[PDB]
RNA sequence: AAACCGGUUGAUCCUGCCGGACCCGACCGCUAUCGGGGUAGGGCUAAGCCAUGCGAGUCGCGCGCCCGGGGGCGCCCGGGAGCGGCGCACGGCUCAGUAACACGUGCCUAACCUAACCUCGGGAGGGGGACACCCCCGGGAAACUGGGGUCAAUCCCCCAUAGGGGAAGGGCGCUGGAAGGCCCCUUCCCCGAAAGGGCUGGCGGCCGAUCCGCCGCCAGUCGCCCGAGGGUGGGGGCACGGCCCAUCAGGUAGUUGGCGGGUUAAAGGCCCGCCAAGCCGAAGACGGGUAGGGGCGGUGAGAGCCGCGAGCCCCGAGAUGGGCACUGAGACA
C-alpha cells in the first residue's frame, strides 16, 4: 500500500508498486512543495490519489500521531490587545489527515491544506513536511 | 444595536459650573449688549466659537503638507463669514478668536448696529415681526448669522 | 428524500465530547434524508422514479432480477440473471436478507460478480465478473 | 424578491436616505447585481425621462428602449459594462462605460458603433459535438469550432457583432496594450498595460497600467482590453 | 476647561471612602403657546390571555360555459360562477432557544441544487383521458359535502426521437493552480421532452343567420422542450475574533479515527457493519450562570468604561409547548 523509494520522484511520474498497479505523483497544483519519498494508493491522497486541495496553506507542528492515518498538530499565531498595546502568543489544537506516503513525527513542522471534509474534525490534510519545501518566486514581465 | 439620534449643539459653549459669581457677571453683560434670550442662545455662540477655535487648533497639529490644502480655505472661510478681519493672518492668530466676533453676525445685531432701529430689543422685535428684507426676502430669525456679502444687504420692509 | 426521520445535520456533540445546545429548533427539510432503497432478489425487475430536490428525479431499483454482467477478460456485456447474493463485506445482514448493495457478490449464470454501482442510487446493477 | 434601499449598490446614482425604503430589483438578468443598473433606474435617473416609477414603468412598456439590439420591456432588466443601450424615438444612443467619478456611465455613441459590443472572455467550456462555447464578462455566450476557439483564450477581448452574432476583431491579452480598468477603486482609468506579477491564480495577477505617467495598479481580472493606442470603440 | 470643592483632628500632614457640580437613558411630579426636521412610543414588564374588523392577489392575449346590449360576415363589448398559470417560502411581527460555524471578517464547494430571467446551439411529430363552473337532484345546524349528465384548455397521460444517468476501457483536446469534471471514441444496462399554444394581419378552403367557427399556409409578436454558461436564491465547509465563575478538575464511550457501505442535490460518525483506543483538558476541559451576533450607541480631553447591543439597517431563531409530513424551484409553511 505504501512503497518507500531510494530517490525522490517527480510530478508525472508514474510508478508501480509490488502489486503491479501504477501510480503516478499528480500536481497538486502547489508548486513550491516536492512530492513526498515514498507512494500510496489510497484514494483519499492528494498525490496518488483523487482528493483535490484548497489553495490555502498552514504551517503547523506535529503534536500526537496515534490516530489511524491522521495527527493532532498545533497551530499558533500573535493576537494584539489594543488596551495594553502588548501581544499574546495563540495557539490551537486541530486535526489533519496524515498520508501514509508522508510520515510524520511529535514535533515536526508540516505543512498542511484545506479539503473537503473527510471526518468529523479532519478537513485538512498533511501535503508535505517542511523540509520539502522549496523557494518560489512569481514572473515580473515589464515593457521598459 | 445603538440606534443614532440628535444631540444638543450648544453644549460645546456650557459652563460645567454654572453657579460661579465672576462667570455670572460675564455672562448677564453679554446677555444685555446683544439682548438674548437665554442662556442656551449664548452658549449657542460659544459652541460655534469653540468650533473655529479647536478648528484651528487641529490644524496647527497637522503636518505642514498636511495643513497646506486646508490652512487657507479655512481662514477664506472664516473671514467670508465676517468672524475675523484678515483671511491671512497666522493660523496661531485664530486660536485667540473672541466670542463677541460670532454675536456680531447676528441678525438681530446686524440691524441695531446699522442704526435701522432704535434698540436691540427693539431691532430683534424688528425681525421677529418680519420687517427685515436681506436681499428681498423676509428672514425672521433673529439668531440668524449674516455672512459677509450679504451684509449690505438687509432692509427695512 | 427528504424525511426528519433520517436528519442529516450534525451532531449536538462537540469534539470534546461535551454537549451542546441546539441552535435551531426545527430540523431543516433541506438536512433531512431518507430510508433506504437498496433492491432486494425478486423474480422480476420493478423501478421506481422518485422525484427528488430541486425537481430531479432518481431511479429506485424495488426489486431486481437481472444485471448488466461485464467481462473484462472478454470485453462483453451481458444482462445475466441473478441466484443468490454470496456475500455483503460492508454489512452482512444484507446478503442475509437479499438486498444487493454495492461491493456485494452476485452468483450470476456467468458466474460471480462484484457490483459495481449504487443500485438504491443508480437504479441498475451493473457487475464485474470475478 | 424586495431590495431594501440600504442594501442597494453604493455607486447607484440614487439618494441614500432620502426616499421610500424599496430600490427597484434588477431581474437576473445579463449581468451581476452589483455592477448592474436595472432599466427603471436608467429611465427616471440618468436619463430624467420619468419623475415616477409608473412613468418609467410606461415608457419601457411601450418598447421606447432598446438594448443591445433588442428591444427590452422588462423595468427591471439590469444593464452594465459595455452595454448599448439605444432610444427609438429619439435617436441617442449611449454606452454605459467605466467612469471615474459615477463608476459608470452614459456616454453617447455614433450610430456606427452602436452594433459592436466589446467583450472580455471569461472562460470557455467544451460542449457537445467538439465545439467551444465562449463565456464573457456579462454572461453571454458564443459556440464555435474547436479550432478557432483554441486561440482566444480567457481575458482576450473580442468585439462581437450583436448583428450577426460574430465575431468581429478578437484583442489578445499581451504586454503594451490599451486597458480600462472595469471594477475596484482606479475604475475609469485607461493606460497602457506594461507589468505584471504573475501570481499562482491567473485571474489574481497584479497589472499595472500607465497613461504617461500616472501609474495605476489593480488585479488582472478587473482590466479589459480595448486595443492597442487607439481604442476600437468610444469609451471615454 | 487635561479643574476640583465638603467631611475623621484641640490643631496638622496623609491614607481612604462617601458626597456636590456635568452628560445621557427609563419612570414620575408641577407646568406647558407656535412651527420646522426626524425610520421616537407595552423594548427595559408575561414568548401572558384574547371580543371585533382589515391584513395576497392577479391574468379573458391559456380554457370552455352562461347572461345582456350591438353587428353581419366569420364576430364587438360588458358581466357571472369557475378551471388553469404565476405568486402567497417576499413582505409584516417578536426575542423564547442559542456561548453555537449562530454572528463578524477573510476564503471555498474540483462535494451541490435553483422556477422567473439573459446568451449561444438544437427541437415542437403521432395519439388519448379526466375534473370543475353549469344542468337534474340532494344531505347537513353549520362546517362541509354526495350521485347522474355535460363543454374545454398553456389541465393530465401515452408513443416516437432528442436528451439523461450508471458501470467499464481509450484519447489527441478544454477549463483550471490542480481534474473523480467537460469534449471525442467503444460496450452494455436504465430513465426519458415539449404547449406551435395565444394574439395580430394576409391568403385560401370547409361550413351557415339555429353560423358566428374550423382547417392549411405565411409573416409579426408573447409563449413551450432540450444542451451549455450566467444570473438570483439557497445547502454545506474552513481560518481567525468577540462574556463571567475553580466555593466547577478531570471529561468523553458513537465518544476520536480507519476501512466498507446507506442516504443526500451534495462532503461528513449524518447514519450503519467491522477494526482500533483514541479525542478533549489547568494555554482551563467539564459543569454552572448570563446573553440573540454585528453595523453601532452613551460617556470621557484621551487611554478607557458601560450597553440605554430597545427603536434604523444586515444575519439568526420563533409563531401556545413538543413532534411529523403534503405540495412546490424553494417550507417540514
Ligand atoms: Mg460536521
Ligand atoms: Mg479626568
Ligand atoms: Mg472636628
Ligand atoms: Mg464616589
Ligand atoms: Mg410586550
Ligand atoms: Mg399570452
Ligand atoms: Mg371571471
Ligand atoms: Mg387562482
Ligand atoms: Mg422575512
Ligand atoms: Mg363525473
Ligand atoms: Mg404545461
Ligand atoms: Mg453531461
Ligand atoms: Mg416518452
Ligand atoms: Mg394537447
Ligand atoms: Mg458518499
Ligand atoms: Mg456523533
Ligand atoms: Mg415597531
Ligand atoms: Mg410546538
Ligand atoms: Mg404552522
Ligand atoms: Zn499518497
Amino acid at each position: 500500500t505504501v512503497v518507500k523509494l531510494q530517490s525522490r520522484p517527480k510530478v508525472g511520474d508514474v510508478v508501480t508498486l509490488p502489486d503491479g498497479k501504477k501510480v503516478e505523483v499528480k500536481n497538486i497544483g502547489v508548486p513550491y512543495v516536492l512530492p513526498p519519498a515514498a507512494v500510496c494508493d489510497d484514494p483519499l491522497c492528494p498525490w496518488h490519489g483523487h482528493l483535490k486541495i484548497r489553495l490555502k496553506l498552514l504551517e503547523v507542528t506535529v503534536e500526537k500521531v496515534r490516530m489511524h492515518k491522521a495527527a493532532v498538530v498545533t497551530h499558533e499565531w500573535v493576537h494584539y490587545l489594543p488596551k495594553y498595546n502588548r501581544y499574546e502568543r495563540r495557539r490551537r489544537r486541530m486535526r489533519v489527515r496524515v498520508p501514509e506516503c508522508i510520515e510524520v513525527k511529535p514535533g515536526d513542522k508540516v505543512i498542511i491544506a484545506e479539503t473537503r471534509p473527510l471526518s468529523k474534525t479532519i478537513a485538512w490534510v498533511v501535503i508535505g513536511k517542511k523540509e520539502d519545501v522549496v523557494e518560489w518566486k512569481a514572473k515580473h514581465e515589464t515593457l521598459p | 444595536g445603538g440606534l443614532k439620534k440628535p444631540k444638543k449643539k450648544y453644549l460645546a459653549g456650557k459652563p460645567k459650573k454654572i453657579w460661579n459669581k465672576q462667570l455670572l457677571l460675564e455672562e448677564l453683560q453679554l446677555m444685555g449688549e446683544y439682548g438674548l434670550r437665554n442662556k442656551k442662545e449664548l452658549w449657542l455662540a460659544r459652541a460655534r466659537l469653540k468650533w473655529i477655535v479647536r478648528r484651528a487648533r487641529a490644524l496647527l497639529s497637522m503636518t505642514a503638507e498636511e495643513r497646506a490644502p486646508l490652512e487657507v480655505p479655512f481662514k477664506e472661510k472664516l473671514y467670508k463669514m465676517g468672524f475675523i478681519e484678515d483671511p491671512n493672518v497666522p493660523l496661531d492668530r485664530i486660536l485667540s478668536l473672541d466670542v463677541r466676533a460670532i454675536l456680531e453676525r447676528r441678525l438681530q445685531t446686524l440691524v441695531f448696529r446699522m442704526g435701522l432701529a432704535k434698540s436691540i430689543h427693539h431691532a430683534r422685535q424688528l425681525v421677529v415681526h418680519g420687517h427685515v428684507l436681506v436681499a428681498g426676502r423676509r428672514v425672521t430669525s433673529p439668531g440668524f448669522l449674516v455672512p459677509r456679502e450679504l451684509e449690505d444687504k438687509i432692509t427695512i420692509e | 428524500m427528504k424525511l426528519g426521520a433520517f436528519y442529516k445535520g450534525g451532531d449536538l456533540v462537540k469534539p470534546s465530547g461535551g454537549k451542546k445546545g441546539r441552535v435551531r429548533k426545527t430540523k431543516k427539510k433541506a438536512l433531512g434524508g431518507g430510508p433506504p432503497q437498496i433492491p432486494k432478489l425478486g423474480e422480476e425487475d420493478i423501478r421506481y422514479v422518485e422525484r427528488v430536490r430541486g425537481g430531479n428525479h432518481k431511479v429506485r431499483l424495488r426489486q431486481a432480477r437481472y444485471a448488466n454482467v461485464y467481462i473484462p477478460k472478454e470485453r462483453r456485456h451481458v444482462k445475466a440473471k441473478i441466484l443468490s447474493i454470496v456475500s455483503s463485506p460492508s454489512n452482512p445482514d444484507y446478503a442475509r436478507r437479499n438486498y444487493i448493495v454495492k461491493g456485494a457478490i452476485i452468483q450470476t449464470e456467468v458466474g460471480k460478480a462484484v457490483v459495481t454501482s449504487r443500485p438504491g442510487q443508480d437504479g441498475v446493477i451493473n457487475a464485474v465478473l470475478i | 424578491v424586495h431590495l431594501r434601499k440600504s442594501l442597494a449598490p453604493y455607486w447607484w446614482p440614487i439618494p441614500r436616505k432620502a426616499g421610500g425604503v424599496w430600490a427597484v430589483r434588477p431581474s437576473t438578468g445579463p449581468h451581476s447585481l452589483e455592477y448592474s443598473l436595472p432599466l427603471a433606474v436608467v429611465v427616471r435617473d440618468v436619463l430624467r425621462y420619468a419623475k415616477t416609477l409608473r412613468e418609467a414603468r410606461y415608457i419601457i412598456s411601450r418598447g421606447y428602449i432598446k438594448v443591445d439590439g433588442v428591444v427590452r420591456k422588462d423595468y427591471k432588466f439590469p444593464i452594465g459594462l459595455m452595454d448599448v443601450v439605444e432610444i427609438v424615438p429619439t435617436g441617442e444612443i449611449y454606452r454605459v462605460v467605466p467612469d471615474e467619478a459615477k463608476y459608470y456611465d452614459l456616454k453617447p455613441i455614433p450610430s456606427s458603433e452602436a452594433a459592436l459590443k466589446p467583450l472580455r472572455v471569461e472562460g470557455k467550456t467544451a460542449v457537445s459535438g467538439g465545439r467551444i462555447q465562449l463565456h464573457f464578462h456579462d454572461g453571454r455566450n458564443l459556440i464555435l469550432p474547436p479550432d478557432v476557439g483554441r486561440q482566444i483564450k480567457t481575458f482576450d477581448t473580442v468585439v462581437y457583432d450583436l448583428e450577426n452574432k460574430a465575431i468581429k476583431t478578437h484583442l489578445p491579452l499581451r504586454l503594451g496594450q490599451l486597458a480600462v480598468v472595469t471594477h475596484g477603486g482606479n475604475i475609469g482609468f485607461v493606460g497602457q498595460f506594461f507589468e505584471v506579477v504573475w501570481t499562482l491564480k491567473r485571474r489574481q495577477s497584479v497589472v499595472a497600467l500607465r497613461k504617461g505617467e500616472e501609474v495605476r495598479r489593480t488585479i488582472l481580472d478587473y482590466i479589459m482590453v480595448i486595443g492597442t493606442e487607439a481604442p476600437v470603440v468610444k469609451i471615454s
